[PDB]
């Protein structure tokens, strides 16, 4: 989920894009 | 670009901050 | 007055917004 | 549900307020 | 130093204002 | 839950400081 690749892990911009509206 | 883990409410604020004015869904 | 689909994060905008010093509960 | 009122179709000032403590 | 019921989104107001820089998690 | 110590009770700030990461 999200809350893995960002909190585990590092994410990027355009991962953090794909869940605006 | 991103050098943080984005835990609780950080990441929150990054998709706020992100997304701008189309607003975004989370944590879904 | 609201002329937009109020999605996602729009929405908790909207009742912050609205609700002001009151506060709002969300989404139940 | 709110969610439905408000971002499947449009909904009132009176709607939100309805939510507020 | 609180005297007020933080019900709803004042909850929210409150952790995110005490918790700064830090973030929180909620409402676990 | 931190829910109800602060909204059916009072809550002190060290109760709120443990919620934040
Ligand atoms: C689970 O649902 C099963 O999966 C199949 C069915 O569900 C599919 C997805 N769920 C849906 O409901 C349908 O979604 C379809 C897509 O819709 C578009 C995207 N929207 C959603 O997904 C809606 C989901 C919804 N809510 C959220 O995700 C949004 C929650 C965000 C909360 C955090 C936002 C904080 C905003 C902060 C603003 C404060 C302003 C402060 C200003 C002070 C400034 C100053 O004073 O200077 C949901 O209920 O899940
Ligand atoms: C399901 O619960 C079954 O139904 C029967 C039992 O439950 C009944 C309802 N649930 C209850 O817990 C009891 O509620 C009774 C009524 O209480 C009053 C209303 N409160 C609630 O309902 C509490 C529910 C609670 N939380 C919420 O609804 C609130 C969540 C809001 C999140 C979004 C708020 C974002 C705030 C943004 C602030 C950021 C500030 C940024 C400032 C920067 C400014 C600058 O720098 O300039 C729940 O857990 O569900
Ligand atoms: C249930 O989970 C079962 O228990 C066992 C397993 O789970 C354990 C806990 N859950 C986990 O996922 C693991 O957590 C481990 C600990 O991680 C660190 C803490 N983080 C979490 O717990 C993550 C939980 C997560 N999310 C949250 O709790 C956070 C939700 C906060 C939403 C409200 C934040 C609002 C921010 C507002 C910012 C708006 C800015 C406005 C600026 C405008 C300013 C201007 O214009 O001037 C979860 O999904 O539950």
């Amino acid at each position: 989920g999200i809350v893995e690749q960002c909190c585990t892990s590092i994410c990027s911009l355009e991962q953090l894009e794909n869940y605006c509206n | 670009f991103v050098n943080q883990h984005l835990c609780g409410s950080h990441l929150v604020e990054a998709l706020y901050l992100v997304c701008g004015e189309r607003g975004f869904h989370y944590p879904k």
